[PDB]
């Protein structure tokens, strides 16, 4: 019955209703849990994935003036870079998750308030004004955090292997080996 | 008597018997196998296993997997022999 | 009964409606267990011996740019062992223990009597509609596979008795 496992029966929470919906849920996680919570974990790390790859893509390229932060490669940079620049940034990322979580940050609270599941309130630009454009944005956002999310997963661990930036790893394919 | 009900797992069934033999739900998976068929598989686990163990009894530091694995049929014969004498006085 | 074996009762589990069902389980296995566990696990190593013969031979009279430097003069067996330590045996493993986690979950509605044994609705270029076609492939797919189980077999074992591969064993002998 899912539509994207043929072979398997259609998962009963996934019914159609959120956007980017295809009932593929082959492990029953939906089941065991909350939706909603499932949902704004995707878009936090789809968030998240797409800013680390496009991240390591410009860090390859375009370099801070300084020695600290002229490495190629994302994973050695994160070690040549200054450990009181990281934590800092640790710490401001926990401020903006608590303040926009509402400090509501947990599996039973965080939905209280009844906000939609990814919705923030980030959209200073004011681009969620059309209807439609909106729900297509929805599921572009949806399915480029996916492909940013495997995308970085990539980057990274052919860092790891190559111990070179992304697209200098993509370029240097050792096809003799 | 306000005790819980007792959970037990899927497809539990009575078990308990005073007749001369168990009712062959005892026996689960093979409870449809033949009572001849429950001795030739007993004769022939006990004579492999009985092999296998000789073929290991002075056991080397590099024993044969197979004959490892061949061995816990001679266990096997007796509870597949238990099983042949359950099947023959249920009607098969 | 048992058209197959004529001299033996027909299966009590085999009623002869499930394709090449021909009576034959003169052992009884399948009074024990599920006949659709069975037939399930039947498919499988019914595709997967048939895709290994047409392999064992595919690799018997072609081979890949740069394979030849990796494994030598390796075949069959041989070409596992060498290319386990490459890696090529490991990504296969990973990509083959990911869809059979799937085959997990579609094996356990199998048992539930959702899905039919086999069936993982994969029909790309649609060759079985005409529920004729289907019918026919059906048999043609299960005759296929015994026939390939068999024919695997001989083909490693042929390799362990002289450790050549199908089709250059064919030509000299
Ligand atoms: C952590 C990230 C994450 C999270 C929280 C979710 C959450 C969700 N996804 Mg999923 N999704 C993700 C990543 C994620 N996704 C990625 C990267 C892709 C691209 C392939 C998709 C593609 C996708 C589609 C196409 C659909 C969903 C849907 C859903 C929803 C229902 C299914 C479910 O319960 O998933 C929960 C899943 C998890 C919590 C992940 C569990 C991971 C396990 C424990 C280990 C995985 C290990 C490794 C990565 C797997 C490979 C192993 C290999 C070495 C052999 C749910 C909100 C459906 C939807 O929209 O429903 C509303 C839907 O149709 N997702
Ligand atoms: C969200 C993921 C993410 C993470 C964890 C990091 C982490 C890091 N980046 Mg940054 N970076 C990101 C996204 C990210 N970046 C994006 C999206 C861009 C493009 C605008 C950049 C562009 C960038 C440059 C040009 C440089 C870094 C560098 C660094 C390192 C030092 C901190 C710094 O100067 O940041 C700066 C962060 C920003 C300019 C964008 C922050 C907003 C998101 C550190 C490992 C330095 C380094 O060591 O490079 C190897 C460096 O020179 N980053
Ligand atoms: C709250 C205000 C605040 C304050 C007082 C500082 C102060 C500092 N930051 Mg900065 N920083 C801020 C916000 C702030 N930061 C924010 C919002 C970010 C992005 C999350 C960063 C990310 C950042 C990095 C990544 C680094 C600094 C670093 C520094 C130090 C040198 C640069 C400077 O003069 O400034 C200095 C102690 C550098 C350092 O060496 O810190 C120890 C450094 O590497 N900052
Ligand atoms: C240090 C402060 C801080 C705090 C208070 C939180 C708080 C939270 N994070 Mg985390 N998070 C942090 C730093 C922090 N994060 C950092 C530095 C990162 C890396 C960018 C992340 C990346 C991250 C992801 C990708 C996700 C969370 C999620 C969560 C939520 C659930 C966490 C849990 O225990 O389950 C919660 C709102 C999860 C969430 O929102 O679930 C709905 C989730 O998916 N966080
Ligand atoms: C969409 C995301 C994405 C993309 C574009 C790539 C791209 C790449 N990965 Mg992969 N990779 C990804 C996700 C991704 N990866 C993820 C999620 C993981 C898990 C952590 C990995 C883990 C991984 C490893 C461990 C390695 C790569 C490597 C590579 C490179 C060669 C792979 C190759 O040709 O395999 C060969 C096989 C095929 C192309 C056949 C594909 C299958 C059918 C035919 C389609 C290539 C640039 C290799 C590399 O960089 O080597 C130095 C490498 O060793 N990747
Ligand atoms: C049981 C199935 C099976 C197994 C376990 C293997 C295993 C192996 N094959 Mg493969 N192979 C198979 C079927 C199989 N093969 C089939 C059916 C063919 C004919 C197309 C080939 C043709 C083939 C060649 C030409 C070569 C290998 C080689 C290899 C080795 C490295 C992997 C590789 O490069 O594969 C490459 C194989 C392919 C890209 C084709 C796979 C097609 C799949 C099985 C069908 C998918 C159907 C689709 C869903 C519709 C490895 C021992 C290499 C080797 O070392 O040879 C000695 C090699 O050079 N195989
Ligand atoms: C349909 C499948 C099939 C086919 C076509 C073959 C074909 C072959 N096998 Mg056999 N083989 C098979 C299945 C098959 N095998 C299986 C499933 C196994 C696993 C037990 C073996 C194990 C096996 C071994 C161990 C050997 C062969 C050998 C051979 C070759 C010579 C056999 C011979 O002369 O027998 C003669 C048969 C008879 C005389 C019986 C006919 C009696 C008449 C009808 C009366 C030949 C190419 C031999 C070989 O290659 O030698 C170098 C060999 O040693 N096969
Ligand atoms: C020994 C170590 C065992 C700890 C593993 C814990 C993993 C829990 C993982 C877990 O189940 O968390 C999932 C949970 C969200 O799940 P639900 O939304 O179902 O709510 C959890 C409960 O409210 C219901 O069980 O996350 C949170 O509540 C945030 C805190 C984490
Ligand atoms: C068409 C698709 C294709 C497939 C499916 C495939 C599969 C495998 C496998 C299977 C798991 C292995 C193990 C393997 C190994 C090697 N391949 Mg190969 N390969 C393909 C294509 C090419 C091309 C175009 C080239 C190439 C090469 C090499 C070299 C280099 C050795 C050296 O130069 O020392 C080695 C070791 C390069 C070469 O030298 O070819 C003359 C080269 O250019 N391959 N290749
Ligand atoms: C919130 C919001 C806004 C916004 C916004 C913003 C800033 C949105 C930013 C979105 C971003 C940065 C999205 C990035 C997506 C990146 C992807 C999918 C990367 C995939 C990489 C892959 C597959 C790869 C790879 C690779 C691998 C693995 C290995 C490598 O060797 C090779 C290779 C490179 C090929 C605005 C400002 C408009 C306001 C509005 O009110 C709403
Ligand atoms: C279903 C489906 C599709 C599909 C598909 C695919 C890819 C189907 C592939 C089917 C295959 C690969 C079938 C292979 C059968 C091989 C056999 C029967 C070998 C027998 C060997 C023997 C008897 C032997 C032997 C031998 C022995 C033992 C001794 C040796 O010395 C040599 C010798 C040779 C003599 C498509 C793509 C159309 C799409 C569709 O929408 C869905």
């Amino acid at each position: 019955n899912s539509a994207a496992v043929p072979f398997l029966s259609r998962p009963a929470a996934l019914d159609g209703s959120m956007v980017g919906d295809v009932g593929f849920d082959p492990l029953g996680f939906t089941g065991k849990y909350d939706l909603k919570w499932l949902r704004e974990a995707e878009l936090k790390h789809g968030r998240v994935a797409m800013l680390a790859s496009l991240g390591c893509l410009v860090q390859e390229f375009i370099h801070l003036p300084f020695e600290a932060t002229s490495n190629p490669v994302a994973s050695e940079a994160f070690f040549q870079v200054p450990s009181g620049g990281l934590w800092q940034i640790f710490t401001v990322i926990g401020v903006i998750e608590h303040v926009s979580n509402g400090f509501n940050m947990s599996g039973s609270t965080m939905f209280k308030s009844g906000r939609a599941p990814g919705n923030l309130g980030f959209d200073p630009l004011n681009f969620g004004k059309n209807p439609t454009a909106r729900a297509r944005y929805e599921l572009a956002e949806l399915k480029n955090g996916r492909l940013a999310m495997l995308g970085f997963a990539g980057m990274i661990h052919g860092c790891f292997i190559t111990g070179k930036g992304p697209l200098a790893a993509l370029t240097s394919l050792d096809w003799h080996q | 008597a306000g005790y819980s009900p007792v959970p037990s797992p899927d497809n539990t069934k009575e078990t308990y018997w005073e007749t001369k033999a168990p009712s062959s739900q005892v026996l689960g998976i093979g409870k449809d196998v033949s009572s001849g068929n429950y001795i030739v598989a007993s004769v022939v686990a006990a004579v492999v296993g009985a092999a296998c163990t000789g073929q290991c009894i002075p056991l080397t530091v590099s024993p044969n997997p197979v004959f490892i694995l061949g061995s816990f049929l001679l266990p096997y014969s007796w509870a597949l022999h238990v099983a042949a004498w359950i099947q023959r006085n249920n009607g098969k | 009964m048992s058209p197959s074996v004529p001299f033996l009762k027909r299966p009590v589990a085999l009623d002869g409606s499930m394709v090449g069902d021909v009576g034959f389980d003169p052992l009884g296995l399948s009074s024990v267990g599920d006949i659709k566990f069975l037939r399930e696990a039947e498919l499988k190593h019914c595709r997967l011996a048939m895709l290994a013969a047409a392999g064992s031979m595919a690799q018997d009279l072609y081979t890949f740019p740069g394979v030849d430097k990796v494994i030598g003069d390796a075949k069959m067996t041989a070409v596992h062992d060498k290319l386990v330590s490459q890696g090529a045996m490991g990504q296969l493993l990973v990509w083959i223990g990911f869809a059979e986690v799937f085959a997990t979950m579609a094996l356990f509605e199998t048992l539930d009597g959702k899905r039919a044994p086999g069936d993982f609705k994969f029909d790309p270029l649609g060759f079985g509609k005409n529920p004729e076609a289907l019918k026919r492939y059906q048999l043609a797919e299960i005759k296929n596979g015994r026939l390939a189980m068999l024919g695997f077999g001989g083909m490693v074992h042929g390799y362990f008795v002289t450790g050549k591969g199908p089709l250059e064993l064919l030509t000299n002998f």
